[PDB]
RNA sequence: UGGAGAGUUUGAUCCUGGCUCAGGGUGAACGCUGGCGGCGUGCCUAAGACAUGCAAGUCGUGCGGGCCGCGGGGUUUUACUCCGUGGUCAGCGGCGGACGGGUGAGUAACGCGUGGGUGACCUACCCGGAAGAGGGGGACAACCCGGGGAAACUCGGGCUAAUCCCCCAUGUGGACCCGCCCCUUGGGGUGUGUCCAAAGGGCUUUGCCCGCUUCCGGAUGGGCCCGCGUCCCAUCAGCUAGUUGGUGGGGUAAUGGCCCACCAAGGCGACGACGGGUAGCCGGUCUGAGAGGAUGGCCGGCCACAGGGGCACUGAGACACGGGCCCCACUCCUACGGGAGGCAGCAGUUAGGAAUCUUCCGCAAUGGGCGCAAGCCUGACGGAGCGACGCCGCUUGGAGGAAGAAGCCCUUCGGGGUGUAAACUCCUGAACCCGGGACGAAACCCCCGACGAGGGGACUGACGGUACCGGGGUAAUAGCGCCGGCCAACUCCGUGCCAGCAGCCGCGGUAAUACGGAGGGCGCGAGCGUUACCCGGAUUCACUGGGCGUAAAGGG
């Protein structure tokens, strides 16, 4: 009574971009992997399936669309993958991306192509890309029988055995043998294999050119060591519809799908400081990671995590180092694609959820209520891309707004959430146009807020061309107090970036010395508003080189007025000019749209600075106006069909065109 | 719990010598004998004259420093000894006087309060027979305080047991430094014990 | 889902059902009886007083009526019936009201 | 057996007077630290809603059957399948589900408290006394057959038992109207008339045991009534028609406008009616020298409420928390025709919040319901769990050991400090190990007796292989606040009215014991601080214990 070897452990992903076949694959997978029938939604994250002595966890949901980041988080905690492909969209310019991102990581994975029966659905066509576009060595697993309209059945060539479909509800199947064509064509594909095989076992190799033909066992060893080391990638097929390709996929799966154990230990840090191993030893340390909380009805927070080490137990007592608390385990819980399967434990390797724990948000690494109190790496760097102007109508909804984020911040930490520091506004930090955009359902419905949409302003600056010198003057006397003072300076503008430059320039001493600190604090101060549209006015020196007093009647104050009125005139005077702010920029691109990428980039008011190289990529760097440069990213995207990316930095304030000089009078 | 840490250092302070090693402060060094003065790096300056507080505050620390116990504990016994029908100054000594792991070193099975509570904490002592391990323990008019056999012959024991032959015990107890037992034959007396503490300060103390 | 003390409603609702007739007998009964009573009928009146008085005591055995619920029902049956046949009746036969 | 004051209005003074602090307390929260154990204690907010499981049953010694495992088979063979006993399933009928457990929403009131009144009443079960248990009839489930239904169940025929119902009898005796007698609110008698009792089971079977019926008495628990006491607002001053009283009915266990009819105009209020706010009341709890002030969590008593609201049925008792009916709101199933519900029970989920626990073990004990018993039920209770939330005890070592290492800090550069502190040297040995190991449990039952006294015998531990006991046994967790004055405890460097502190007075504008760090010091120590709130200090609402010529205060 083991019922847990590990080695019989799957724990799989179904990316891919969109449109695909991911989502409906597996609902697919969950039917056979559990269709028993014996003389007797992804309902949750992630789910168990059983498929020939062989427990499987899934979870489906990448989907790529602008935001991975999930796609990417789920990728970190299992261990296998399956890339389905859309076989039709040959032309396909988006297989791409999900992949790329998934060696990202360290993980291995096999190829799908499921459309096997909707039009232009090429088999080949997929491979034909499968090393033109990300460039791996998948290895042709099967050769379907009826090219689109007339898919029947399939062929395994590792196997040489010829299946067939005789209908799409997935009923009438069987393993008849190769109809009398096709035949040859096997052969051939079935010994490159082995010839493939043979970059792994050596006695798959001999026995090769000897003449003497490998054992169907020591073979699949060969195709399996060989991919789980991300060397290569089983491709498979079958329209995920019509149920054909799938309950061989399935054997596809376990026969070629690294188990808990082929896959390399976590690091984690002890409250010390030190790296180290994670063993899956379901009898060291407790160590496990969260994932997923969710709100049920029946048993309310669920918390689905993946243990590593140690073994979480029902009725017993966690601890949280990220959030330094004693959780109370209570009971233990795994999804069945189709019930509530209470269980007692988690040994190492394996997923599910717990019910209890109140401070476990997502990420949290709990040990064992004694164990190290370690804390596991999980680090993922997923910022923003795409942001927006929320102004929550009457300071009434600025509320609701509030609580928006305090508990949506907590439901989702794949976004960022800022005040302006600069002009109350608040931005709304995104990975994505549909991001943002789908908050702003929520946010605005089960949140019933009900604010504004535009975007961001530009922090401008204020300055002038032309040197000035004009008179302070102040002076009061009527008959006590007398305030007198008065000063006369030299306003010099200074390169856009200079800042701010002061000169004591007095000589005896016409202006005490008492009063020139006072004198700047004005001066200093008045740059507040500026003479334009009230900005910041910088990037000037001024000069003090006159002023006279009265013995009585002068004032700290009173001088810190003169002067703030000898600058609050200069400015106006040496012609102004709204400055703005520019920022770097690094599209990383294939030259391939690059072409249209700077074009585009010139169209918004900006000036190209160049492209050195990058992988197969090519990086463009140069500056831009912030105002002429909002919701970039569904802008890059599309001038590169999704192959774009983009960085930003901040880097000097300029001039704006003089057309946009009365165009900012508002 | 009981202090621990630099002890000939209270002795200080207070700057009225104190026994809280035992052996050695009677040598040349009970720390005061060299240095009489308190620490710290000001220490040995013109000390400014003490408020009618500070006065009372150091009476008390130097009382409860002597049998060195938490002040919780002290005041316990002291909000004790008022509620108790008797002059409550004496009444007070009375109590402090009682512990086990003070009549032990009255007793002199050792040389120190410090030491005579460990050995109290590891059964090396007995009440009428039954060993207590509580320093706390209340002894009344009467009791046996002996040595547990299992003790009986342990170095420590021995030397101390042995600067007894001679020496006398309180008019309040009588030891038979053979079989290592002693009587509490009554409480102890206002006089017996020769403290350099001053009750009726410390009760005004704990008046305000 | 459920719990064997309707057990105690079903009986609830048979007592009642008892009971709730021999209750509004002696009512309807005990009207019969003053009517006549008063209407001049001395003896036969008599007759159905003193079938009524039975019918009274005889449901006090149970838990229909009890303690006085009788006998007050009762001290005022042949109170009132005597309280009307002396609109010149003179007690006839031998019925429940002593000489 | 009990009473401490201080800082701050001035140039200085004295007085008045406000503000402020030191003390105690807490169902507590928050911060930084956090080792053990014992006994306590742990939704104070949304009386918001709630998935799941369990929190009330039990008698075959009340009765007839269905189904199953045994006897002997009824008859001559299976047949009309009977019988006696031990499992069972519901149906009958009997008690118990009105106690126990939860909660404080409502309520300012005979609700509570206290002391009384019931010539105005009730009380299943339990004691003691008296007399009975005589005849007959009779239905309804269960069961069979038939019909409606998705379901929950339901309707129609026809059997049949009983401690179920019903009639007649005898009525010790009790109930009624009338009359007389004592008495004195309807209390005892007494005569005529009238009305009413009942049930049967088990055995060892003319004798017990358990029941039944009536009546008198005890005991326990209650209903109703009354005097006194029971918060803030007069910027709430007048309130009242079933209203206050009466006669006669009805109603009740019983008084009474508690209800109705009909008469009479009365009932209440500055001694504060009526209205508004707030609140469950008490024993007690905290504080206080006391008087007094606050307060009512855990435990005990009373009340009230069980989603909001209304209502009766049964019954000794309820207007019933896991009973019922209806309205409304919400939850669920639906064959959408209609059904199923009520965690303020234990545990837990969600929401709310600064915040409050395990969907744990045991009926071993105590206690409760049913039974002649064996025994069954018992989230009551007895324990375990998590939480420094509180309190109490205990440890992180003890004795030696330098005119005194190092490092670090101060320095008049001679040196001073940390400091016997460390080191080092011995010695005891928390933790942790083998081993042993409870008290709580002695009855109910059984046998002698006489199923009485008394005597003897057996089965009974959740916590727990825990506490504790003997043997072995390694030097083995410290923090937190403060250091200008009140207030114990001072030096150096940063800093330059900045940054910051701050209970009050005030500190900070180049030497700051008041900011920030360091050394050093004081307090207390598995704690130490902060924030709420209450008493004290506050004779600062003064009864104890104050005042008004000018301080606030004499009314023209
Ligand atoms: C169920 C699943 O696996 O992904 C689902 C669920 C999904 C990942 C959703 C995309 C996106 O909202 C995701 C975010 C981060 C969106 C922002 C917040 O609300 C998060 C709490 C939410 C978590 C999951 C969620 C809600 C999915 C989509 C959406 C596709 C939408 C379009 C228009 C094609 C998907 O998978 O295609
Ligand atoms: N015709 C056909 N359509 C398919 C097949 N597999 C997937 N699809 C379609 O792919 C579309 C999106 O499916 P889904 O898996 O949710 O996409 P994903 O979530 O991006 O993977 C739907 O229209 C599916 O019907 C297939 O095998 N045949
Ligand atoms: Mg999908
Ligand atoms: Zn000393």
């Amino acid at each position: 009574k083991v019922e847990y070897d590990l080695k019989r452990l799957r724990n799989i992903g179904i990316a891919a971009h969109i449109d695909a076949g991911k989502t409906t694959t597996t609902e697919r997978i969950l039917y056979y992997t559990g269709r028993i029938h014996k003389i007797g939604t992804i309902t949750a994250a992630v789910t168990t399936c059983f498929w020939k002595d062989h427990r499987i966890n899934i979870i489906d949901t990448p989907g790529h669309v602008d935001f991975t980041i999930e796609v990417e988080r789920s990728m970190r905690v299992l261990d296998g993958a399956i890339v389905v492909f859309d076989s039709s969209q040959g032309v396909e310019p988006q297989s791409e991306t999900v992949w790329r991102q998934a060696e990202k990581y360290k993980v291995p994975r096999i190829a799908f192509a499921n459309k096997m029966d909707k039009t232009g659905a090429d088999l080949w066509l997929v491979i034909r890309t499968m090393q033109e576009r990300l460039g791996a060595r998948p290895v042709v697993m099967q050769l379907p029988i009826g090219r689109e309209d007339t898919f029947s059945g399939i062929i395994d060539v590792l196997r040489m055995k010829a299946y067939t479909y005789g209908n799409d509800l997935g009923t009438d199947i069987r393993e008849i043998p190769i109809p009398e064509e096709y035949l040859d064509q096997a052969r051939e594909y079935h010994e490159k294999l082995v010839e493939v095989a043979a970059d792994f076992d050596e006695n798959i190799m001999l026995k090769y050119l000897e003449g003497e033909e490998p054992t169907e066992e020591e073979l699949v060893a060969a195709i399996r060591k060989g991919t789980i080391d991300l060397k290569i990638t089983p491709v498979f097929l079958g329209s995920a519809l019509k149920n054909k390709g799938v309950q061989l996929l399935l054997d596809a799966v376990v026969d070629y799908l690294p188990s808990p154990l082929d896959i390399p230990p976590i690091k984690g840090t002890t409250p010390e400081g030190e790296v180290v191993e994670i063993h899956p030893d379901p009898n060291g340390p407790l160590a496990a990671l969260a994932f997923k909380i969710m709100a049920d009805p029946y048993v309310g927070r669920l918390t689905f995590i993946r243990v590593y080490s140690g073994t979480l137990t029902s009725g017993s007592y966690v601890y949280n180092t990220t959030k330094g608390r004693k959780e109370r385990v209570a009971r233990l819980l795994r999804m069945h694609a189709n019930h509530r399967e209470e269980v007692e434990e988690l040994k190492a390797g394996d997923l599910g959820a717990v019910v209890g724990l109140k401070e476990t948000i997502t990420g949290d690494t709990l040990v064992g209520e004694d164990a190290p109190r370690v804390i596991l790496e999980s680090i993922e760097v997923p910022e923003p891309v795409i942001d927006v102007a929320i102004e929550p109508k009457t300071k009434a909804d600025q509320e609701k707004l509030s609580q928006a984020l305090a508990r949506l911040a907590e439901e989702d930490p794949t976004f960022r959430v800022s005040t302006h520091p600069e002009t109350g506004q608040t931005i709304i930090s995104g990975m994505g146009e549909l991001h943002l955009e789908i908050i702003v359902d929520r946010l605005k419905r089960e949140f019933k807020v009900d604010a504004n949409v535009g975007k961001p302003q530009v922090a401008y600056r204020e300055t002038i061309t032309k040197p000035v010198d004009v008179e302070g003057k102040f002076i009061r006397q009527t008959g006590g107090r007398g305030q007198y003072g008065h000063v006369k300076i030299k306003v010099e503008p200074l390169p856009r970036g200079s800042g701010f430059e002061f000169v004591n320039a007095i000589v005896g001493g016409v202006i005490p010395k008492e009063y020139i600190p006072a004198v700047q604090k004005g001066i200093e101060e008045a740059m507040q508003s500026g003479p334009l549209i009230g900005f910041p006015v910088v990037d000037i020196k001024v000069t003090l080189y006159d002023g006279s007093y009265h013995e009585v009647d002068s004032s700290e104050m009173a001088f810190k007025i003169a002067g703030s009125m000898a600058i609050k005139e200069a400015v106006q005077k040496g012609d102004p000019v709204i400055l703005e702010p520019i920022m770097r920029v690094e599209v990383t691109t294939p030259e391939e749209y690059m072409g249209d990428v700077i074009g585009d980039l010139n169209a918004r008011r900006g000036q190209i600075l160049g492209m050195e190289p990058r992988g197969n990529a090519q990086v463009i760097r140069a500056f831009v106006p912030l105002a002429e440069m909002f919701g970039y990213a569904t802008d890059l995207r599309s001038k590169t069909q999704g192959r774009g990316s983009f960085v930003m930095f901040f880097d000097h304030y300029q001039e704006v065109p003089k057309q946009v000089q009365e165009k900012l009078i508002k | 719990g009981r202090y621990i840490g630099p002890v000939c250092r209270l002795c200080r302070r207070e700057g009225v010598k104190l026994y809280l090693k035992g052996e050695r402060c009677y040598s040349p060094k009970c720390a005061m004998e060299r240095r009489p003065y308190p620490p710290g790096q000001h220490g040995q300056k013109r000390a400014r004259r003490p408020s009618d507080y500070a006065v009372r505050l150091r009476e008390k620390q130097k009382l409860r420093r002597i049998y060195g116990i938490s002040e919780r504990q002290f005041r316990n016994l002291f909000e004790e000894a008022s509620k108790k029908k008797g002059v409550t100054g004496s009444v007070f000594l009375g109590l402090l006087e009682s512990r086990l792991d003070n009549v032990v070193y009255r007793l002199g099975f050792a040389v120190s309060r410090r030491q005579a509570r460990q050995l109290v904490r590891h059964g090396h002592i007995t009440v009428n027979g039954r060993r207590v391990d509580l320093p706390s323990y209340r002894v009344r008019p009467g009791d046996e305080i002996a040595v547990a056999e299992k003790s009986r012959n342990l170095e420590l024991i021995r030397q101390n047991l042995e600067a007894m032959k001679g020496r006398k015990v309180g008019p309040w107890l009588s030891l038979d430094v053979e079989g290592m037992k002693g009587k509490f034959l009554r409480l102890p007396d206002r006089e017996d014990l020769a403290l350099p503490v001053n009750e009726q300060l410390v009760i005004e103390f704990y008046s305000r | 889902r459920n719990l064997s003390a309707l057990k105690r409603h079903r009986q609830s609702l048979k007592r009642r059902l008892r009971n709730k007739a021999k209750k509004s007998a002696i009512k309807t009964l005990s009207k019969k009886a003053i009517q006549l009573a008063q209407e001049g009928k001395a003896e036969e009146a008599l007759k159905i007083m003193r079938k009524a008085e039975s019918l009274i005591d005889k449901a006090a055995k149970g838990s229909t009526l009890h303690k006085n619920a009788a006998a007050r029902r009762k001290s005022r049956l042949m109170r009132k019936v005597r309280q009307l046949l002396e609109a010149a009746g003179a007690p006839l036969i031998g019925g429940g009201l002593s000489a």
